[PDB]
């Protein structure tokens, strides 16, 4: 859990020469640091 | 009260029935004296809003019925929960004529034609 996710597809290499290219997608790690929660109340009526 | 006759007012047979029923649910148990069993627990189960209430209020209701030695017995219809309000409808099931003519008629053999139950 150092990052949240990535896709393996993205990894892609290119070779040529003493040269090599890579390119690569990460989906950062993150803290929460805020939490927003909403509540209804209903009314119920029970029978037999 | 009265009869509107000057005399005091009465009440005979079904009418006696639902008094005595009345004032048996109505009365809180323990509280009359010379008779620590006549009466009802109903005053302490104004409880929570669940089916747990619900059914303890029923079998105290039932117990109450059963008491009356005239009950032959009694039985849920139906009931409801409305949050505050509850709601409930019993079935009560009266000794029989059959019955109450032989109890009678038996009851010539003494003389007393009263009841003591």
């Amino acid at each position: 859990n150092e990052i949240q996710d990535f896709p393996a597809e993205d990894v892609q290499v290119i070779v040529e020469g003493n040269e090599a290219r890579i390119s690569m997608t990460v989906y950062p790690i993150r803290s929460f640091k805020k939490i927003s929660v909403s509540l209804v109340y209903k009314q119920q009526t029970l029978q037999a | 009260s009265t009869n509107g006759n000057g005399d005091l007012d009465t009440v005979k047979g079904i009418d006696n029935m639902k008094q005595q029923l009345q004032a048996r649910l109505l009365t809180p148990r323990g509280s009359l004296m010379l008779h620590p069993n006549y009466g009802s627990d109903l005053h302490n189960l104004f409880g929570l809003n669940i089916p747990e209430q619900a059914t303890l209020i029923e079998m105290e209701v039932l117990r109450t019925l059963t008491s009356d030695n005239r009950v032959k017995s009694a039985n849920l219809i139906d009931w409801k929960i409305q949050g505050n309000v509850y709601s409930g409808q019993f079935s009560v099931e009266i000794k029989s004529v059959e019955e109450s003519i032989n109890f009678v008629l038996g009851q010539d053999e003494e003389g007393i034609f009263a009841l003591f139950e």
